[PDB]
C-alpha cells in the first residue's frame, strides 16, 4: 500500500465513505504576548502565550502540498516574581510556564483531498514522533541599570490523542485535525540571570522558538470521512471577518 | 514446453556423456584468499589445470576466481560458468551469513525491485522473501494494521521499528506473510529486492571446508534438508583440499547438472 | 481403551482441522531473556499476538513465558498448554544440559519418589532412569555386589563414592541395570526421583536457535535420532526468529500432535 | 490398547460376580492422609505415625503404603494443593469465617480441572459455559474485574482507572471466580504474588475424600445455587479429640476407599 | 413515550433522519461591560 493511499469503504449515489492514510510534516511555532506596565519600565504586566498560525509549503513524493498549522497551549501554570514595591525594582506580575499538567494543541490542515470537504470523521488515529522544545533568551530591556535575561528551558513533547478542530483566522476557516501533545520536563532549566531565581523546570513564554523558524515533527494519520461522490464539490474556506466591532 | 515426453524401459543405456561434457563445458572454482596465502605459489592455477587435464577437462576450460571473504562474495555474486564449485570456510560467527549465501546461490531467484518510500510491501506465499545486498545493510520493519498504522511501532519514529539486520552485507528476510510492512533501509549503501524462490540451481556446488553440516537453506525450521550438492570436508591444509577436489571432480559434476531456465550471469533474474 | 479400532480405505479425506484447532487450542512460547533484552520493546507480545491473528490463532490463545536460563527452566519445567514451543540457545558448555532438557520435555515420564537413606534402589530396564532437579545437585553413587557390600567404594565413606554430577540443576542419571546403588545427594536443595520413560510428548516442539544438531534424546549411544518436533535455526537477531516461527507455525503444529495420556502441568507424572 | 479414542464396550447379565479386589488394591496402592497441625499439637507424640501405620497393617495397608502429609491451615493448603497418591484423604476443620475457603478447596480438589494460562495485561477474557471459571492461587490475591460492552468500553467501570473496578476478592490465598458468561471482562490482579488460570471443570476426581471434622454440611461445591449436592466422598464427623478421629478413619478406611475410585486420567 | 427519547424516522445507506425530544435546564447568565 502507498504511503498516501485513498480508498473507498462504501459508496451510495451522492455520498461515499472515503478512507485516507497519509504522511504529514507538522511545522508549527509558538508565539508570545508581552505586555509591559507603565511608569518607568521596571514592571511587566503579562508574559503569556498567543495561538499562532503558520502556513508553509512542503514537498510530498513528487507533489507540492501547501499546509496551514496553528499552535496553542492549555493548562499552563502562572508564576510571578516581585522583588519590591518601589518603581525601581524589576517585577513581573504574571508569566506563563509549561509542565506535565499542561498540554500543547496543534491544529493541522493541507490542500490535499483529505481536507477538501471534511466535516465528518471516524476511525481516527495517528502515529507521531516526539520532539524537544527548547526556550530561548529574552533580554528584559530595563530603562536603566542591569539587563536580566530569561534564558533556558527545555521540555519534550510526546504524542497523545487526536481529535478534530476548526482553525479560525481573518483569511481562511479550516476544518482541521487536532493533534495533542503532553510534556515531560527535560534537564535544561530556565533561569532569570542577575536575579534570585534558577533551577526550575519548564519552558518560558517569552522566546519559546529559540530563534527558530518553526518546530518540525513528522507524522501519519488515518481516517474515514464523508465526501460527495462527485469529485467537484467545494466547502467554503476563505473568510471576511468583522467580529468585535464593540472592541 | 507444455507438451509431454514419452519413452520406454526397454531401450538401452547410452555411453558416458562424461569426457564430452567436460570438453564442451567450463569449470570454475571459488577459493578464499587464505588458500593462496597459505600456498605462497604463483603457478598453482596452471598446476591444477595440468592436473585436471588428466581427468579430461582441457586446458582452457578450468578457471579460478578469488574472493577475499564470504561476505565480500555475498555482495552481488556473479556466477557465469557452466559448472561452479565454491569452497566455504566454517565459522560459528558467520553461520547465518554463509547459510544465506547458500540459499542465494544454490537456489534460483526471480527478483523485482522495491521502492520503500512510495510503497509498502508484503510477502504473498512461503517462497517470497526480501534479499538485500550492499556494503552495510541495516533493515528495520514496522508491521501494519488494517488502517495503515503501526503495531508495536510508530510509522515515523524509526527507533521504534524492529531491527532484523545490523550492518550486514547480504540479508535474506522473511516476515509474516499477509500483512503490510513499512521498511527502513540504508538505501544509499544497499539495494533490496522482492524475490521469489523458484526451482534450484543445479550448476553450483558448495563445499564446507570445516565444521559439521549447519546450512539450513529452507527458511522454515521444520525441514533443515541436506541437498546432494552441499558437501563437507575436514581440513588442515589447502593443497590437500584442491587435490581431493581434483581427484573427486567426477562425483561432484555427477551431483551437479546443467541449467534449464535461461542464460544468466547474475545470481538472480530481474523482471522489474 | 483396550478395544480395537476398524476402518477402511474408501472413506473420504475430511476437511482441514486447521483453522478450528487454532480457535479451540492454545499456543505457548518459551523464549530466553536474551530475546527480550535484544528487542528492548514493551509491546512485542501484543505485536506477535496481532500477527498470529492473521494466521488464525485468536487473541486469547497465544501466550509467552520468559525463562532466564536453560537450567532455571530445567528446574521443574511447568508446561500447561495445548501447544508448547521452546526456543533454545546453543552453548557447547551446556550441550548435555540442553540435551537433558529435551530428553525430559519431549518425552513423557512416570516418576516415583526415592528415599536414599532408608532404601537402596536399582534400574530394571533401559528406560528406568533417575532424574534429579534442584538448584545445585551433586550426586554420588556406590554400586553394590550380591552380598550388600561395596564395589570400588565403601558403604560409609562418602568420599569413595563415584561422582556423576557437580552442582547441576537438572541431571538424568542412567546406571547399570541389575545392581543396587547407594546414593548420596544434596537433598536439602535437590529432589531425585526414579522415573520410567513412556511414549513421547507430542505437545512440545524444541527449536535450537543456534549451532549444529547435538541433541541425543536417547541415552543409548547407538540411535542419535532427530525427531520431528526438534528444529534448528541459524540466527543473528531474534525478530527474524519470531517472524519465522509465526510464518511457519502451521508446519510446527502439523509436526506436533495433542497429547493422549492425561491433563498434566508438570513434565512428568507422579504415582508414588 | 488404543489411547485417545472412546469405543463401545459390550457386556452381559449372566456373568458371575468376580472376587473381591479389596485386600489386593491395598497392597498394590498407596494411601495419603492430610491432617492439620492442630492434631499433632493436641497429640504431642513423635511415634503416632508409626502407630497408625502398624494399625493400618491389620486392615491390610502395609508399612510403606500409608503416608501422612501435614498442613498448617486450610488456606496454606489451598495454595497449590499437590494431591499425588493412589488414595487421598483430607481432614478439614470447620470455621464459619472460612466456609467459602473450605468450599473452594473442596471444589478444587474433589473435581478435576483442565487449566489453561492467562495474561491479564494483553487479553480480556470471558466465560463460555457454566463450567469455565478462573482459579487464582497464591499468598495474597486481590482481584478486580470490569465487564465490557460490545464496543470494548466499560460497564460501571473505566478501562484505565483501576479503582472503578469491582472487587470480588480481597487478600485471599485461593479464589474461584465465576462471572457472567458472554461479556469480555478486563482484570486487575496482584500477579506479583498470585497466578490465575482459566480452568474448565471436567468430571470429578474420585481419588480424594474430604472429611469435615466439625460442623454441619456447608460445602456448596456447585457454583449454580440450585444443586447444593453432597457426594459420597464428602464426609462429616463430630469431634472432641483427634485420636478418636484417627482411630475412626482407620477402623472405617475400607468404606472410605469403597467410596473412592482411582482416577481415569 | 419517554422524556428523553431517540427515534429514527427514516434511514438511508449512510445518513438517517432521527427525532430528538428532550428536557433541558437552561442555566444562563448575563455579563456587563463598564468603561470609565
Ligand atoms: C559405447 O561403449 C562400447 C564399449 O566400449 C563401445 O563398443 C561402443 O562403440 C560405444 N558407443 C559408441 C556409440 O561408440
Ligand atoms: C470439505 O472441503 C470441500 C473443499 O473445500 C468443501 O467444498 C466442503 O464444503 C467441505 N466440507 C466440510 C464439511 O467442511
Ligand atoms: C473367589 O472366591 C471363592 C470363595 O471364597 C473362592 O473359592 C475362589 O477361589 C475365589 N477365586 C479365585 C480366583 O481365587
Ligand atoms: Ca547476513
Ligand atoms: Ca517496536
Ligand atoms: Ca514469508
Ligand atoms: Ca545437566
Ligand atoms: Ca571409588
Ligand atoms: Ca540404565
Ligand atoms: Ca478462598
Ligand atoms: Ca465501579
Ligand atoms: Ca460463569
Amino acid at each position: 500500500a502507498q504511503a498516501n493511499e485513498d480508498i473507498v469503504v462504501s459508496k451510495t449515489s451522492l455520498w461515499k465513505e472515503m478512507q485516507y492514510n497519509r504522511d504529514i510534516t507538522i511545522r508549527f511555532k509558538f508565539a508570545s504576548s508581552i505586555v509591559k506596565s507603565g511608569g518607568l519600565g521596571y514592571k511587566w504586566s503579562e508574559i503569556s502565550f498567543k495561538p499562532a498560525n503558520y502556513q508553509y509549503t512542503y514537498t510530498r513524493d513528487g507533489e507540492e502540498v501547501t499546509a496551514h498549522t496553528t499552535c496553542s497551549v492549555n493548562g499552563m501554570n502562572d508564576f510571578n516574581f516581585n522583588g519590591g514595591s518601589l518603581p525601581t525594582d524589576f517585577v513581573i506580575s504574571r508569566y506563563e510556564v509549561i509542565k506535565e499538567n499542561s498540554y500543547v494543541y496543534v491544529d493541522y490542515w493541507d490542500d490535499s483531498q483529505a481536507f477538501r470537504n471534511m466535516v465528518y470523521v471516524r476511525s481516527l488515529a495517528a502515529n507521531l514522533n516526539s520532539v524537544i522544545c527548547t526556550g530561548g533568551d529574552y533580554s528584559f530591556a530595563l530603562p536603566v541599570g542591569q539587563w536580566p535575561v530569561m534564558t533556558g528551558g527545555a521540555v519534550s513533547l510526546h504524542s497523545a490523542g487526536v481529535t478534530l478542530s476548526t482553525q479560525f483566522t481573518d483569511f481562511v476557516s479550516l476544518n482541521s485535525l487536532r493533534f495533542r501533545f503532553r510534556l515531560t520536563v527535560e534537564e535544561p532549566s530556565f533561569s532569570i540571570t542577575r536575579t534570585r531565581v534558577s533551577r526550575l523546570y519548564g519552558l518560558p513564554a517569552a522566546n519559546p522558538n529559540n530563534g527558530k523558524e518553526y518546530y518540525e515533527v513528522a507524522g501519519r494519520f488515518s481516517l474515514i470521512s464523508l465526501v460527495p461522490s462527485n469529485d467537484d464539490y467545494q466547502t467554503p474556506i476563505t473568510n471576511s471577518v468583522t467580529v468585535r466591532q464593540d472592541l | 514446453i507444455n507438451l509431454p515426453i514419452t519413452g520406454s524401459m526397454d531401450t538401452a543405456y547410452a555411453n558416458s556423456t562424461q569426457e564430452e561434457t567436460f570438453l564442451t563445458s567450463t569449470l570454475c572454482l571459488y577459493y578464499p584468499t587464505e588458500a593462496a596465502t597459505e600456498i605462497n605459489d604463483n603457478s598453482w592455477k596452471d598446476t591444477l589445470s595440468q592436473l585436471f587435464l588428466t581427468k579430461g577437462w582441457p586446458t582452457g576450460s578450468v578457471y579460478f576466481k578469488e574472493y577475499t571473504d564470504i561476505a565480500s562474495f555475498s555482495v552481488d555474486p556473479q556466477l557465469y560458468c557452466d559448472y561452479n564449485v565454491v569452497l566455504m570456510k566454517y565459522d560459528a560467527t558467520l553461520q547465518l551469513d554463509m547459510s544465506e549465501l547458500a540459499d542465494l546461490i544454490l537456489n534460483e531467484w526471480l527478483c523485482n525491485p522495491m521502492d520503500i518510500t512510495l510503497y509498502y510491501y508484503q510477502q504473498t506465499d512461503e517462497a517470497n522473501k526480501w534479499i538485500s545486498m550492499g556494503s552495510s545493510c541495516t533493515i528495520k520493519v514496522c508491521p501494519l494494521n488494517t488502517q495503515t498504522l503501526g503495531i508495536g511501532c510508530l510509522t515515523t519514529d524509526t527507533a521504534t521499528f524492529e531491527e532484523v539486520a545490523t550492518a550486514e552485507k547480504l540479508v535474506i528476510t522473511d516476515v509474516v506473510d499477509g500483512v503490510n510492512h513499512k521498511l527502513d533501509v540504508t538505501t544509499a549503501t544497499c539495494t533490496i529486492r522482492n524475490c521469489k524462490k523458484l526451482g534450484p540451481r543445479e550448476n553450483v556446488a558448495v563445499i564446507q571446508v570445516g565444521g559439521s553440516d549447519v546450512l539450513d537453506i529452507t527458511a522454515d525450521p521444520t525441514t533443515a534438508p541436506q541437498t546432494e550438492r552441499m558437501m563437507r570436508i575436514n581440513w588442515k591444509k589447502w593443497w590437500q583440499v584442491f587435490y581431493t577436489v581434483v581427484d573427486y571432480v567426477n562425483q561432484i559434476i555427477q551431483a551437479m547438472s546443467k541449467r534449464s531456465r535461461s542464460l544468466n550471469s547474475a545470481a538472480f533474474y530481474y523482471r522489474i
